[PDB]
């Protein structure tokens, strides 16, 4: 059995190398556009990805399972997979046989006519203003201007506009494209040929290497006042070198760039005062530009087609290039369809090829890691927004994630991906995460209709809906399962290889499939549903992701513990009350969501790897618990509950924190009275980045002693309710370097009957650097509070005001960047004649105000 | 068959006779009554001291009585459950029950027993334990009734957090445990709002200390009302059967606070603010659609209600509130409850006309037979009970919304007991 052992080994490691070389060439092949491919080497690629599936469950199972039946299996499924794979070749090398490009489709749209435009005039004219702006802007320095946001936009339309109505007031202007792979040689000719048709005719037949490119363009350049666009930038080394032909200075001159990608925006421009992000139209303009493109004289809608109309410009999101396609679409120039088949179409050509071609250039130009994340988002239901935790726990539970250096946490790779996909204009981030991020992210519906279509090709999902995307009509295999209409009934009975599922339903008939079947899963999503209790949860042995939120699960079996690979546990609004003990054996496993309601065993001490802990309990728990909590070293969110937890031992919980050494954020929640933990001389974590303490019913004393900017250098976020606030607190507070947001309470204010006393700041200039809001609840003071002009980045102040002061200047001047101020008098010492008095007084103290703020007295 | 509502404009002719005969008899002398509210029913002349002596030999009377179910409770039981213990507990309620003490040896003592009792093989002997608890706490009201202890005090002992996590679970439990059964029979349980418990004059003393915290300190006042409603959907009063959005946990409390101290939280919410207020939205949805089930629109009526009356402001939003019109109808089932509750407390009132009805109708240890009220028909009773029973259903009849999306909830509850009490006054009227 030995000789078994070693066949094995050498099977397995052999096919860890062919896996390897199977992915780069199946990433080499799916970068070229489908018009360019021929139909054999498409075929070949989907039989590689076939049985690059297969190989990838051979090496997984014996992973996880090492027993003679097992390697007798084992090398049962090896040489037969070993047997197709030189069947696959062969067959390849037996039909081999070796035997113009097209246009840009984006290069007709430039010469569309003028009075076919709806809504430009606003935003052209304001980016006129963004470019001249006062009346010696002739003698200002250069000056570069970005355009950004999603394709379809109308970015390059509005350049193009801009640039026909104020090219008389310059000398020389030129407006050049550049693609995605482009070569430097091209882009600097086509400016040469722009800048004098006359002089440089011939200069796209000259043979020069750049440099002497870059010096004519210098040298014509020389004494005079220039207009340049430059369109559709990609990435950075272009810009880069680009750059250089703008080298010197000459005052007055001008630049426009247009690009899809956030950070080359940030790399063209100097401040982010010089960049302008477009938006959708309007809904009236939507609906006239519709109007006109389909009914086009007679601009009337039949009633009948009003609310297929409105639903199916809500589908269009605002886009001009939906609408316009859509349109076209629908206006079939012979005859307008049929209001039944308006419906089809919602619920559902040359346009729609161009269309799909055009959107498609931001997916063929993702790195190559990152076009299966992207895929992924195709399981999820139409209109609704993602958690992005959860698609990060899913990605990395699925194997998406992966690197080689020794000292990297997956979290934050998956979190960088994320952040990319955000950077190059793909999905709409939506609200802030109670960790300091983002908490959501939305798709468009063109987008996710394209994604759909795009996965579904390659059987990497299958949805099941009852109306449309049915059943696969001939597919023996499939992998990952999408259950969104209830109404249907699964076999299940073919679907030996699975490896996730997810189900969408309320409904009772979700619950109704068999899972126990699926013996080799990794992630299994059931949130929301209504499940009631599930035993076969073990036997399962392959899971990496068990999602049980909001579920009605009563109590789980004592058999867990077999789940020796299992990243994430989520159990949250469940019934559980008590965690079987069997969990502290789960050596692998990176984040634990629980509630402050349950009851944790003891030995909680042996889950290394732990990275992410909600809400312990601590409660009638003893001393070695909160010993033991100081060896997860590696952790990185932290939340406490001190419900019933003796604050007696507080020490030992300060020292077990301290000693982690990474951690970001940190909540400490008490019902009321004074915190009686975190005492002085602590010496908090380095890395700590933000701080809450969200009871706002107990108080600290006067202030804790390690707030000094040396022991905290990172911070960004506070949230703290003092017993009484001092002076000379506001100062240390001036003293922290980064500390974008702030917020304070007044304990005594409220609870006790302690009156508002006016703080004063003194001894210094630029208190508060990067600080964007800032609430002072409970205690305020607008002009003594910020002198000489500091915090120069305010955007949003809250402070209370006693009518008793109404005879001290609201002058808000000292803070350029304000935008909006809430206040709340306190009118019981004062009378009405001075309570409105003062109303009217800061209401002129805030329309005086260049910016002018918005009010609020409450 | 349905009987036709009462109709009469209330007078003060008849309002002289019904005040001076709730003023005499004994279960109405301590409880007030929604007629309060109408114009002239006025000329109440009533002083409490003689009601608070009567209360002293009640508390009197039932302890003892207690304790000499507890001695022979110890003589036979069926798994000893260290009944002396208990007994101990009746004793030291006696010793302090019946001496003047310095205050703070009182607080002490009170603290002391309340404090062991707080830690089920018989149901009985949680309701003596549950009983000795309410005893206690009564003789805490009547001794700061007695002026024997200050203001002061009387906040620093009922302020603390372990007192407020008691006063709340005593309230609910007594509550259910003396009056589930009768509510049930009556058909009106689905009608219990910890809103109106502080109504009767079993549960008196306990709107004392609401007052009191009214008195001195908002905060606690509605931060026991957030607590008294979670324990009553905890021990279940009102079953929701899946889970409570915002009143079990700790951290949806602090988000209230918080808004409550500054409001404008609202324009600019946080996310628990935001899903809050998506909750929100949906229950009042789900509360004002006729044809969803009766016991859903109830439960979302009780949440919304609690959340109303004790952090004012939060429920509210300008726009749809005209097009839907629930304020009023919120009040109109408020009102419901509370006349609800007054009929079944006439109800239990009738059995004490039955000629053979020694046994108390209220619960154990309700009323100590040293007076166990008789079965005499005195000469205006059999008049004024009729007659206040149609000005109640008057009275009722005028502030109610009549439309069917809220007459599911108000109307056919009114209608159903007035046939119920309409059919039942007779037979019990002859014998
Ligand atoms: N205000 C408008 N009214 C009518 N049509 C418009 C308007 N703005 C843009 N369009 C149409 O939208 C189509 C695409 O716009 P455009 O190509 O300028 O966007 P873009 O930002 O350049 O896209 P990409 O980022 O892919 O280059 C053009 O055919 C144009 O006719």
């Amino acid at each position: 059995t030995i000789t078994l052992e070693k066949k094995v080994r050498k099977g397995i490691e052999s096919l860890i190398t062919e896996l390897k070389l199977m992915q780069a060439v199946l990433s080499k092949v799916s970068k070229v556009p489908a018009d360019q491919l021929d139909e054999g080497v498409k075929i070949w690629a989907g039989n590689v990805k076939e049985l690059s599936y297969q190989m990838e469950d051979i090496v997984d199972a014996f992973m996880v399972r090492v027993n003679g039946k097992d390697l007798h299996r084992i090398s049962a499924a090896l040489e037969e997979v070993v047997l197709q794979a030189k069947q696959l070749a062969e067959l390849r090398q037996r039909y081999e046989q070796e035997m113009q490009t097209s246009v840009d489709p984006r290069m007709m749209a430039l010469y569309t006519d003028v009075t076919e435009l709806v809504g430009i005039e606003e935003t052209r004219d304001k980016l006129i203003n963004m470019l001249t702006e006062g009346d010696d802007w002739s003698k200002h320095p250069l000056k570069t201007i970005s355009i950004v946001g999603f394709g379809g936009l109308g970015k390059t339309t509005l350049a193009k506009a801009a640039y026909d109505k104020i090219k008389v007031q310059f000398d020389c202007g030129a407006f050049v494209s550049v693609s995605r792979n482009p070569e430097m040689k091209k882009v600097l000719k086509d400016i040469l040929y722009g800048l004098d048709k006359v002089k440089y005719e011939n200069i796209h037949n000259a043979a020069r290497d750049e440099k002497y490119l870059i010096d004519d363009i210098i040298e014509f350049l020389n004494d005079k006042r220039y207009l340049i666009v430059i369109d559709d930038i990609w990435n950075e080394k272009a810009w880069e070198l680009i750059k250089c032909a703008f080298s010197k200075k000459s005052p007055g001159s001008r630049l426009i760039t247009t690009t899809r990608n956030v950070s080359v925006s940030e790399a063209c421009c100097s401040s982010e005062d010089d960049i302008y992000r477009m938006e959708p139209l309007s809904n009236d303009v939507s609906r006239t530009l519709f109007c006109k493109r389909i009914f086009s004289q007679e601009e009337g809608c039949p009633q009948e087609l009003l609310k297929v109309s409105e639903e199916i410009l809500k589908k269009c999101g605002g886009v001009p290039l939906a609408i316009i396609t859509i349109a076209s679409l629908l206006a079939n120039k012979g005859h307008i369809k049929a209001k039944d088949e308006w419906y089809a179409l919602l619920s559902s050509n040359r346009s729609l090829e161009q269309m799909k071609k055009i959107l498609l250039f931001s997916y063929y130009d993702l790195p190559s890691y990152l076009k299966p994340c992207l895929l992924y988002l195709s399981i999820f239901p139409e209109d609704r927004e993602i958690r992005r935790a959860r698609l990060v726990w899913r990605w990395i539970s699925e194997g998406f994630v992966y690197s080689e250096k020794q000292d990297i946490s997956l979290y934050e790779l998956g979190d960088s991906y994320f952040n990319e996909l955000v950077n190059r204009s793909m999905i709409q981030p939506i609200g802030i995460d109670d960790e300091g991020k983002v908490k959501a992210c939305r798709v468009h519906d063109m987008v996710l209709d394209l994604i759909c279509s795009l996965s579904s090709e390659e059987n990497f999902v299958t949805i099941l809906d009852d109306p449309r995307r049915k059943m696969p009509n001939s597919e023996s295999k499939v992998r990952r399962l999408s259950i969104q209409n209830s109404k249907i009934d699964v076999d299940t009975t073919r679907m030996e290889h699975m490896r996730s599922v997810t189900v969408f339903s309320d409904n009772v008939v979700g619950k109704v499939l068999d899972i126990s079947r699926f013996k080799v899963l990794r992630v299994l999503d059931l949130e929301g549903c209504h499940v009631s209790d599930v035993g076969y949860v073990g036997n399962l042995l392959h899971l990496r992701y068990l999602g049980l939120k909001g579920t009605h699960v009563k109590d789980l079996p004592m058999e867990v513990g077999k789940l020796q690979f299992l990243l994430t546990l989520d159990l949250r609004g469940t019934k559980i009350e008590v965690l079987p003990w069997s969990v502290v054996q789960l050596r692998r496993l990176m984040c634990l969501y629980v509630d402050y309601g349950m009851k944790l065993p003891s030995g909680i001490g042996n889950l290394t790897f732990l990275e992410v802990l909600d809400d312990l309990g601590l409660s009638d728990v003893d001393l070695d618990f909160v010993k033991e909590l100081g060896r997860l070293t590696k952790l990185r969110v932290l939340r406490l509950d001190f419900h019933g937890f003796d604050q007696s031992m507080g020490k030992a919980l300060e020292e077990s924190i301290s000693n982690m050494y990474k951690l970001d954020s940190l909540d400490v929640f008490v019902n009321r009275g004074l915190i009686n933990c975190l005492s002085e001389h602590w010496v908090p974590p380095p890395r700590l980045c933000r701080l809450a303490f969200p009871s706002k019913r107990s108080w600290f004393k006067t202030l804790p002693s390690w707030i000094n900017p040396s022991s905290l250098p990172l911070l960004s976020y506070l949230d703290i309710t003092l017993f009484e606030v001092r002076s000379e607190d506001i100062q240390l507070l001036g003293t922290l370097p980064a500390l974008v947001y702030l917020e304070i309470w007044n304990y005594s204010v409220f609870e006790e009957a302690h009156e508002v006393e006016a703080p004063v700041l003194s001894s210094g200039a630029a208190l508060f650097p990067c600080a964007t809001e800032c609430r002072f609840i409970g205690i305020g003071a607008v002009p003594s509070m910020f002198p000489q002009g500091a915090a120069p980045r305010l955007k949003r102040l809250w402070f209370t005001f006693p009518a008793k002061w109404s005879s001290i200047g609201l002058g808000m001047r000292h803070l350029p960047s304000l935008q909006r101020v809430v206040v709340d008098v306190i009118s019981e010492g004062a009378s009405r004649e001075e309570a409105d008095e003062a109303e009217a007084a800061l209401r002129a103290a805030a329309e005086d105000h260049p910016n002018r703020p918005i009010l609020d007295i409450w | 068959v349905n009987f036709p509502f009462p109709k009469k404009m209330i007078t003060e002719s008849n309002s002289k006779d019904i005040r001076e005969y709730l003023a005499s008899t004994f279960p109405f002398e301590q409880q007030s009554t929604i007629l309060d509210s109408v114009k002239s029913i006025a000329k109440v002349q009533i002083d409490d001291r003689k009601a608070f002596d009567l209360q002293l030999k009640f508390r009197q009377e039932n302890l003892a009585e207690l304790k000499d179910q507890i001695i022979l409770s110890l003589g036979a039981n069926n798994g000893n459950q260290n009944w002396q213990k208990l007994l101990d507990y009746t004793n030291k309620l006696d010793e302090l029950s019946n001496t003047k003490i310095s205050p703070e040896e009182f607080i002490e003592e009170i603290q002391k027993v309340l404090y062991k009792v707080k830690l089920s093989t018989s149901k009985l002997y949680s309701q003596f334990n549950l009983s000795i608890q309410d005893f206690a706490l009564q003789i805490i009201h009547s001794k700061y009734k007695s002026n024997q202890i200050s203001q002061n005090d009387l906040l620093k002992l009922i302020t603390e957090d372990e007192m407020l996590k008691i006063l709340a679970k005593t309230k609910v439990l007594t509550y259910k445990m003396k009056y589930f059964d009768s509510a049930s029979k009556m058909g009106i349980n689905k009608y219990i709002s910890t809103e109106m418990m502080d109504l009767d004059w079993q549960f008196s003393h306990y709107k004392t200390f609401n007052d009191a915290l009214k008195k001195n300190k908002a905060s606690d006042s509605s931060y026991l009302g957030w607590l008294t409603h979670g324990y009553s959907i905890k021990y279940g009063l009102s079953p929701n059967n899946e889970r409570s959005m915002f009143f079990q946990d700790g951290r949806k409390y602090a988000e209230l606070y918080a808004f409550s101290k500054s409001p404008h939280r609202k324009i600019i919410p946080g996310e628990h603010l935001k899903d809050l207020l998506a909750k929100i939205n949906k229950s009042k949805g789900i509360f004002l659609d006729q044809n969803a089930l009766l016991d859903k629109r109830i439960y979302a009526f009780h949440e919304l209600n609690t959340l109303e009356t004790h952090f004012p402001g939060i429920t509210s939003s300008f726009t749809d509130d005209l097009k839907s019109n629930y304020r009023k109808k919120m009040e109109s089932v408020s009102l419901t409850c509370q006349v609800l509750q007054e009929i079944g407390n006439i109800h239990r009132f009738i059995e004490s006309k039955v000629p053979y009805h020694s046994s108390t109708e209220y619960g154990l240890f309700s009323i100590p037979k040293i007076f166990s009220i008789p079965i005499d028909y005195k000469h205006g009773e059999k008049e004024n009970l009729v007659s206040y029973v149609d000005f109640l259903y008057s009275t009722a009849h005028e502030r109610i919304l009549q439309d069917n999306s809220i007459n599911q909830l108000c109307l056919d509850p009114l209608q159903e007991s007035l046939n119920r009490i309409k059919s039942n006054i007779p037979v019990f009227f002859n014998l």
